[PDB]
C-alpha cells in the first residue's frame, strides 16, 4: 500500500544520485589530465627557475668583480700618481 | 494467496534497491579515492611551486645588486681613465721640458 | 494443513531477508555518507592549497616584469 | 514479534530516504565546486605558459 510509494520515489532519488555521480567521475578525469600536466611544468619552471637562478647568481659574481677590480686599479692609479709625484716633488 | 503476491514484490525491490546502494556505495569510496589520491599530486604541485615561487624570489633580488656595482664599476672605472689621462700628461711634460 | 505451513515459514523468510537487508542497506548509506564528508573536507584543504598556488603565479609574473626592466638597463 | 519487525524496517528505511537526501545535496554541491577548480586549473596553465616562456626568452638573454 503506502509502502509502494516510498519504492517509487525512493528509487528514481538513487537513479538521480548515480547519474550525477556519473557525470561527476568525467570531472575528475578532467582534473587529473590537467593537474598530471600542470605537474609537468611545475617541475620544467622549476628548472627553468633554479637555471636562470644559476645565470643569475654567476651575474652577480663576475659583475661584483670588477668593482673590486676598479678599486685596485684606482688604487694602483691613486699611489703611481703618488710616486711620480715624489719624483717631481725630488729632482 | 494475495498477501504473498505484495510480498513477492516488495522483496523484489528491496534487494534492487539494495544492488542500486551499493553501487552507488561504490561511488562515493572510488571518490574518496581518486580525489585523496590526486591529494599526494597537488602537494608535489605546491611543494613544486613554492620552491619555484621562492626561486624567482631570490633569482630577480640578485639582478638588483646585479646593477649596483655597475655605476659602482664605471666610476671607479672612468676615475681610473681620469688618473690615467692625467699621468699622460704628468709624462707628456718630461718630455716637453727635456 | 502441510502445505498451508511451509507457505508462511517462506513468507516470514523474506522478511528476515527484507530485515537483514534493510540493516546492511542503512550502513552502505552512512558509510557513502562519512566516506562522502570527507571527499569534501578534502576539496576545501585541496582548495585553499590551489589558491595559495594561483597567487603565486601572479606573484612570480609579477617579478619577472621587474628583472624584464634590470636586463633592459644593461644592454 | 512480525509487528515490530515490520515496523522497525520501516522505520529503518525512514533514515535510508533521509540520507541520500543528504547524498543529494552533497552530489550537486562537490560537482560545481569541482567545475570551479577546473575552470581555475585551466586558468593557470594559460598562465603557467606565458610564465615558462618568459623564462626561456631570457634565460637565452643571459648567453
Amino acid at each position: 500500500g503506502s509502502h509502494m510509494r516510498r519504492l517509487q520515489q525512493t528509487q528514481a532519488q538513487v537513479d538521480e544520485v548515480v547519474d550525477i555521480m556519473r557525470v561527476n567521475v568525467d570531472k575528475v578525469l578532467e582534473r587529473d589530465q590537467k593537474l598530471s600536466e600542470l605537474d609537468d611544468r611545475a617541475d620544467a619552471l622549476q628548472a627553468g627557475a633554479s637555471q636562470f637562478e644559476t645565470s643569475a647568481a654567476k651575474l652577480k659574481r663576475k659583475y661584483w668583480w670588477k668593482n673590486l677590480k676598479m678599486m685596485i686599479i684606482l688604487g694602483v692609479i691613486c699611489a703611481i700618481i703618488l710616486i711620480i709625484i715624489i719624483v717631481y716633488f725630488s729632482t | 494467496k494475495q498477501a504473498l503476491s505484495e510480498i513477492e514484490t516488495r522483496h523484489s525491490e528491496i534487494i534492487k534497491l539494495e544492488n542500486s546502494i551499493r553501487e552507488l556505495h561504490d561511488m562515493f569510496m572510488d571518490m574518496a579515492m581518486l580525489v585523496e589520491s590526486q591529494g599526494e599530486m597537488i602537494d608535489r604541485i605546491e611543494y613544486n611551486v613554492e620552491h619555484a615561487v621562492d626561486y624567482v624570489e631570490r633569482a630577480v633580488s640578485d639582478t638588483k645588486k646585479a646593477v649596483k656595482y655597475q655605476s659602482k664599476a664605471r666610476r671607479k672605472k672612468i676615475m681610473i681613465i681620469i688618473c690615467c689621462v692625467i699621468l699622460g700628461i704628468i709624462i707628456a711634460s718630461t718630455i716637453g721640458g727635456i | 494443513r502441510n502445505e498451508l505451513e511451509e507457505m508462511q515459514r517462506r513468507a516470514d523468510q523474506l522478511a528476515d531477508e527484507s530485515l537483514e537487508s534493510t540493516r546492511r542497506m542503512l550502513q552502505l548509506v552512512e558509510e557513502s555518507k562519512d566516506a562522502g564528508i570527507r571527499t569534501l573536507v578534502m576539496l576545501d584543504e585541496q582548495g585553499e592549497q590551489l589558491d595559495r598556488v594561483e597567487e603565486g603565479m601572479n606573484h612570480i609574473n609579477q617579478d619577472m616584469k621587474e628583472a624584464e626592466k634590470n636586463l633592459k638597463d644593461l644592454g | 514479534s512480525h509487528m515490530a519487525r515490520e515496523n522497525e524496517m520501516d522505520e529503518n528505511l525512514e533514515q535510508v530516504s533521509g540520507i541520500i537526501g543528504n547524498l543529494r545535496h552533497m552530489a550537486l554541491d562537490m560537482g560545481n565546486e569541482i567545475d570551479t577548480q577546473n575552470r581555475q586549473i585551466d586558468r593557470i596553465m594559460e598562465k603557467a605558459d606565458s610564465n615558462k616562456t618568459r623564462i626561456d626568452e631570457a634565460n637565452q638573454r643571459a648567453t
